[PDB]
């Protein structure tokens, strides 16, 4: 087995919750 | 058991750090790192020679060896000429020399080009809020 | 009857009538001229 | 259409403008006038109807000619009640397309009309001060020229977000 | 002349407005894939066809990357060629 | 503009566009090569696929021991590592096939 | 317009008032760890991606 | 407001025949000169409010707001801002003095122009009270605020307005 | 020696124009089940606005294969060498000497001769899709709420306009001190100095 | 075209206009930009609707994208650009 | 007699002969013109390449050539950071440092090579009405996008290095003997470089293509 | 009461010290260094006054 050379990867943030109630209000 | 004096620990320090009575003016935490890296540097002869060969060809005293050593012992040098096993990974991509492989990205640039004892010795000094810098390093916090 | 009082923009707006997503299509090249 | 631009006109058979206009194209045209004329009428005191049309010239778009009377609101005077009425009759057609065509398949020539009604919403919050916790205060200016912008502003970020909350719950009731 | 508009910088970095950028580049990357993706599912399956096409290309006439120093579009002969082997394969 | 007479064509393309390649013993290349070359260069004007629903449809021109019902579309040349020594798997079978009329 | 609007879970307001890997889909390269691309709802990758195209996918979580 | 503290003038004449550009005009009797050299705090209120008066008396009569509201607020703003920043009348820090302030330029450095006109009924005659500035190598402009120190300033601004 | 090289490079060229009309082809007179037509593959800005302003998706999507046909065609037929690099001699992932020589294949890119995209395409994809998204308010039109406005972010607070307009020096003389600054501490005068 | 501008009310302090007069002009002038969008004769080749404006910026730029989120750039990834 | 000090020289000439061993040993690359050390004196150090009316610019750029590139600009920090030791090295190589990035961005962001981002397009090279002949024009990204591709860049560079440094230590016996005839002489042409180089038993990369 | 106002003013009362009501200026801003100042002479003042 060992590695892909095609591995999936991710980002990782973490908003506050104010940060989500504005992108939530112009997410519409 | 190893025995180290004023000369050896000064030559070796001149070649890994640079001049020797700026403490202050780097702060105390880059002379901390720095300290590590130089002990790490001792504690293995085949470094800890090839360092004070170099300080000695840099100073250019009457026992300038010509040269410093290689990096490589004559064997590998071998194994990696025309005729030999490896020479083919000299014509590989440059995707296959990278030595550091991460599947999650963190949101900080500190923590792509550092590493993590760098980062938990120098995220005191960055420019950010408090909650920020209490998310960088050993998640311990 | 009152299907009016049942629009909800989170989970899709829609009308009663079904869906009249009927279409066609030749090469792109017959259809940009 | 002036220049390498172009992309409203739809009758001149070069790539950009297809010949006969594809009925599918025609469809939605007619139901957003439909809907535009359909809320124009049924708006207490709006203007009055003298004309209804679907592609003129072969644009793709609709169009409504409204008449009006210059002996009530003498070229000065603007209530709220007509700026309300304004903003609900630009939005109908973007709604009736939604409605009837499914909410994926609509297009792009409400596009303009849109802009249009946040506009309106703009000026009655920061310029005319009919907000509520904005309050009677100017914010907007002008910027003078001869990336586009028309108007500009210096408030903190902290009324800003105020101001555009306003802004966007006005189009949310429209 | 500094700049005033500073929104976040907790969990990342956001400026004053910026809201609609995440949404305009996951739409931008999803949809390429999927374009690339039918591309290579299709001739995935007509590799014969790529083959016999291409030694007849090559046979008739090209024109070298070297040699030219100063194809949009098909010739009549290679147009002719297309069609039959799209008959045959 | 520079042509290339039609064996030159063959040599250059090669083992063309077979999926498996990369996993074929240099001989086996050669000798698939030569063969599909002279096919391609000399039968040239009438040269035909084989029916398409006699062996292209029944999933039969690319075959897998691991996946011997397609749910993976033919890509299980790549989806799926090789099984190693006593799982369920071992020794896994590739075949590819290729018929003209 | 006053009184209308949208409700915070959606509804219009007027003035008053797991993956399945059963078959050979679940032998794919990593196949159930956390390393796995994202799958739909019957086992499929997610754009109809496989381990052979030239461009990674984003992991969801 | 005449008869609370007996700052404002009297009013003259009151029409509504359109006459030239404007289509209603309100006239008051100007002062002597010793009045408009100096600009104290309480005429500046008194100018304020009389700014706002005419948008909110359509809006208390007809019960609706209208588009009048526009042009009161744009200059009572105006206004307003010379309160606070380059006259420092306000309570802006517990004094009225903030750290920075727009003080006006001269109309030498506009392309002007020339009119068969008067002064204008305030706006020109309580620009007589300015001294704006005139050589180029003395002008001074402090720092810009910082968008938290902005803040503040503009909340006093509108506390003013809404007093 | 030059052989190979031109033997590659050659490959490279003429699988990418084949599978490029190859998909051209298949769309325009195979998809559709009178005579056989050709496009033309050149998109305007008039064609990108018709196309991402009345269009529906699938629409697009046949657009882009359209664009990478070419590309993903010199992909299906390009030989991978890190087999006989590896196979012919035997941290980094050239450094583990054990996983069966098939697998091991995979610890990094395949090495293949043409790589990366042509700019053309890329800007012709990009230019499409940000219209689509930008111009045609499908599923967020709360976004138009900050159209063409400006904030105000980094400049001098209020400041009088310029000769153009106004006679005043005060700006532009300050404006010169400005690019002084930058050309002392942040940029140099070319690309490549640590400062002046 | 041959050769309004408020710069001068705001920093040059001219103000030589009548108050009505300038009341007046403003109220035509929310008027014109509101109500006459698509009208014939009156709202034309004009350049004081925002609207027209935006239809030109539609049909004729390419989309245009959001600030960025540097440092010592104005808004946009550039520096301030030349006064005269 | 000699205006300038010994180590300075030194490390001058560790630097250009790391440079130009590199730029030997890769295939595909231009000849070497000239390598000097201080000229008359004037405190500088360079290496020319000669120049060619047979590069024809419409011709595409392959991966590995753009790599090799790479390579040979870091080249020269990787020798001094070899020979002398981390806390002797300079900031003299800062131009290298400037095109080995540039490439490296360009590569990630203008021709879509790398696997993470995909064949989206954000730099593009222009060129000025005609300070420098080009200038870039840029896009503007988010945090996500941002660090996605900073990602890249930088496993490139470090891949880079490590690929210099091992080309630089299988040669040792010909660097040698290159700095020293720098040190020695002060100035040398393509033709005596070379001859060096060969009569000390210089190791070619290979070329797969 | 029909003739009030509801124009919001943000540094009003307990809105007078640093946050001044913004609910995200701690996400964004370092506190600067006369705010801790404050802070800490108006902690020591109410916190020796239940001693005084």
């Amino acid at each position: 087995h060992g590695w892909h050379w095609n591995m999936p990867f991710s980002v990782k943030t973490e908003l506050p919750d104010w940060y989500k109630k504005e992108v939530e209000r112009y997410s519409y | 058991e190893l025995r180290l004096d004023d000369a050896t620990l000064a030559a070796v320090s001149r070649t890994l750090m640079g001049r020797l009575d700026v403490v202050d003016l780097i702060g105390r935490n880059t002379a901390v790192e720095a300290a590590e890296r130089v002990r790490d540097a001792l504690l293995h002869p085949e470094t800890r020679e090839r360092l004070l060969a170099m300080r000695r060809w840099v100073e250019g005293g009457p026992g300038a060896p010509e040269f410093p050593p290689s990096p490589l012992s004559p064997e590998q040098t071998a194994a990696m000429s025309p005729s030999g096993p490896l020479y083919g990974n000299l014509a590989l991509n440059l995707d296959w020399w990278r030595r550091r492989q991460d599947n999650v990205i963190s949101w900080s640039a500190m923590e792509i080009l550092m590493s993590r004892r760098q980062v938990d010795l120098y995220k005191q000094d960055a420019d950010m809020t408090e909650g920020a810098i209490a998310k960088l390093g050993p998640p311990p916090a | 009857s009152n299907w009016w009082a049942s629009i909800n923009r989170k989970t899709g707006i829609r009308g009663p009538d079904p869906a009249p997503a009927e279409e066609h299509t030749n090469g792109p090249a017959r259809d940009i001229i | 259409t002036a220049g390498d631009g172009g992309g409203l006109v739809g009758g001149e058979g070069v790539e950009g403008s297809p010949d006969p206009i594809p009925p599918q194209l025609r469809r939605a045209v007619s139901v957003y006038e439909a809907g535009k004329a359909l809320l124009a009428y049924i708006t207490p005191d709006y203007e009055e109807i003298a004309r209804v049309s679907v592609c003129p010239l072969n644009v793709l778009t609709g169009f409504t000619l409204f008449v009006e009377d210059e002996d009530k609101n003498v070229n000065a005077i603007l209530t709220r009640s007509e700026l309300e009425g304004r903003m609900v009759v630009h939005l109908a057609g973007r709604c009736a397309e939604k409605l009837v065509m499914g909410e994926g398949q609509m297009t792009g020539m409400g596009s303009p009309d849109l802009f249009h009604a946040n506009l309106i919403a703009r000026e009655m919050i920061m310029s005319m001060g009919m907000g509520r916790r904005t309050g009677p205060i100017d914010l907007l200016r002008v910027a003078a020229t001869s990336p586009f912008y028309y108007h500009t502003t210096d408030m903190s970020t902290e009324q800003a977000r105020v101001a555009l909350a306003e802004v966007v719950e006005l189009l949310d009731a429209a | 002349p500094k700049r005033r508009r500073w929104l976040l910088n907790n969990g990342s970095w956001n400026f004053w407005f910026n809201f609609d950028k995440l949404y305009s580049e996951e739409i931008v990357t999803t949809w390429i894939l999927e374009s690339l993706i039918q591309t290579y599912k299709y001739l995935h399956k007509n590799t014969e066809l790529l083959d016999f096409v291409t030694n007849k290309f090559i046979t008739l006439g090209y024109i070298a990357p070297e040699n030219a120093n100063l194809q949009s579009e098909l010739l009549s002969t290679k147009e002719i060629i297309l069609t039959n082997s799209f008959k045959r394969f | 503009t520079e042509s290339y007479p039609a064996a030159v064509a063959n040599d250059i393309i090669g083992m063309g566009s077979w999926r498996l390649k990369d996993d074929v013993d240099p001989v086996i290349e050669f000798l698939v090569a030569r063969l599909e070359g002279c096919w391609r260069e000399i039968l040239d004007t009438d040269l035909c696929l084989y029916p398409r629903e006699k062996w292209k449809e029944q999933g039969w021109d690319l075959v897998d021991s691991m996946d011997p019902h397609q749910e993976l579309e033919g890509f299980s040349y790549a989806d799926i590592p090789d099984p190693a020594k006593g799982e369920a798997g071992y020794p896994r079978l590739q075949l590819e096939n290729r018929v003209y009329c | 317009t006053t009184g209308f609007g949208w409700d915070p879970d959606g509804s219009l307001r007027y003035p008053f008032k797991t993956p399945d890997l059963s078959g050979a889909r679940g032998k794919t390269w990593f196949a159930g760890t956390a390393y796995d691309a994202p799958r739909n709802a019957d086992g499929t990758f997610k754009h109809g991606w496989h381990w052979n195209m030239p461009f990674s996918v984003k992991t969801e979580l | 407001l005449r008869d609370r503290y007996g700052r404002v003038e009297l009013v003259e004449r009151v029409s509504i025949q359109p006459k030239g550009r404007a289509y209603s005009r309100t006239m008051f009797q100007r002062g002597t000169d010793e009045e408009y050299q100096l600009m104290t705090r309480g005429r500046l209120l008194d100018r304020i409010r009389l700014a706002l008066a005419g948008g909110f008396a359509v809006r208390t009569a007809l019960g609706e707001e209208t588009n009048f509201t526009a042009a009161d607020i744009k200059r009572a703003t105006r206004m307003a801002k010379k309160y606070v920043f380059y006259y420092g009348f306000s309570e802006a820090g517990g004094a009225g003095i903030t750290t920075w302030a727009n003080q006006p330029y001269s109309g030498d450095f506009v392309i002007g122009q020339q009119r068969a006109r008067k002064v204008v009924s305030t706006d020109a005659m309580d620009a007589f009270a300015d001294w704006p500035t005139v050589s180029e190598d003395f002008r001074f402009d402090a720092p810009s605020p910082s968008d938290v120190t902005w803040h503040r300033y503009t909340d006093e601004v509108r506390r003013v307005l809404k007093g | 020696k030059k052989s190979f090289k031109k033997k590659y490079k050659d490959k490279a060229i003429i699988y990418y124009e084949v599978g490029k009309f190859v998909l051209n082809y298949f769309l325009n007179n195979q998809l559709t089940q009178d005579i056989t037509i050709f496009g033309n593959d050149f998109l305007n800005l008039k064609t990108i606005n018709y196309l991402s302003l009345y269009n529906s998706k699938n629409k697009i999507l046949l657009q882009l294969m359209l664009i990478f046909g070419g590309k993903i065609s010199q992909l299906l037929s390009s030989k991978n060498l890190v087999k006989s690099l590896k196979q012919a001699s035997i941290g980094m992932p050239l450094g583990q000497t054990h996983l069966l020589p098939k697998a091991l294949s995979v610890l990094a890119k395949p090495m293949i001769f043409s790589d990366g995209y042509n700019n053309q395409n890329l800007k012709t994809a990009t230019t499409l899709l940000l219209s689509f998204i930008h111009k045609r308010y499908l599923y967020r039109k709360n976004l138009i709420v900050p159209k063409l406005l400006s904030f105000a972010d980094g400049n001098i607070l209020d400041e009088p306009p310029s000769p153009p307009f106004s006679s005043l020096l005060i700006p532009a003389k300050r404006f010169e001190n400005y690019k002084r600054f930058f050309r002392d501490t942040l940029t140099g005068d070319k690309m490549g100095q640590r400062k002046s | 075209r041959r050769p309004n501008g408020s710069f001068k009310e705001d920093f040059f302090g001219s103000q030589r206009d009548e108050v009505h007069e300038k009341n007046q002009v403003v109220y035509q002038l929310t008027r014109h930009a509101i109500t006459h969008y698509k009208k014939p004769f009156k709202g034309d080749y004009s350049l004081a609707i925002p609207t027209n404006l935006y239809v030109t910026d539609l049909f004729l730029k390419l989309p245009t994208q959001s600030i960025s989120n540097l440092t010592n750039v104005e808004n946009h990834n550039l520096s301030i650009k030349n006064k005269i | 007699p000699d205006p300038i000090p010994p180590q300075l020289r030194r490390a001058v000439s560790v630097y250009e002969a790391g440079k130009a061993l590199l730029a030997y040993i890769t295939p595909d690359y231009e000849e070497i013109a000239r390598v000097s050390v201080c000229p008359l004196n004037v405190l500088t150090g360079f290496t020319l390449f000669v120049e060619d009316e047979d590069k024809n610019v419409n011709a595409i750029l392959t991966r590995s050539e753009l790599e090799g590139r790479m390579v040979v600009h870091l080249a020269g920090r990787c020798a001094e950071k070899l020979v002398m030791g981390e806390g002797q090295m300079t900031g003299m190589g800062s131009p290298d440092l400037f095109h080995a990035n540039l490439i490296a961005r360009e590569m990630i962001m203008s021709m879509g090579m790398g696997r993470r981002t995909g064949p989206i397009d954000l730099l593009r090279v222009a060129a000025t009405s005609e300070g420098d002949p080009f200038y870039y024009h840029t896009t503007d990204m988010s945090t996500e996008q941002a660090r996605v591709a900073l990602a890249e860049v930088v496993e490139l560079l470090d891949a880079a290095e490590a690929k210099a440094m091992y080309g630089l230590a299988i040669n040792w016996r010909a660097l040698q003997a290159l700095t020293q005839a720098l040190l020695d002489r002060g100035t040398i042409t393509g033709k005596e470089v070379a001859h060096i180089l060969e009569s000390n038993g210089v190791i070619h990369f290979p070329d797969p293509y | 009461a029909a003739a009030k106002l509801d124009m919001t003013i943000f540094t009003e009362g307990a809105n007078s010290r640093w946050p001044y009501g913004i609910e995200w200026l701690d996400d964004a801003y370092p506190k600067p260094y006369w705010v801790q100042q404050q802070e800490a002479e108006a902690a020591e003042a109410q916190a020796k006054q239940p001693a005084a």
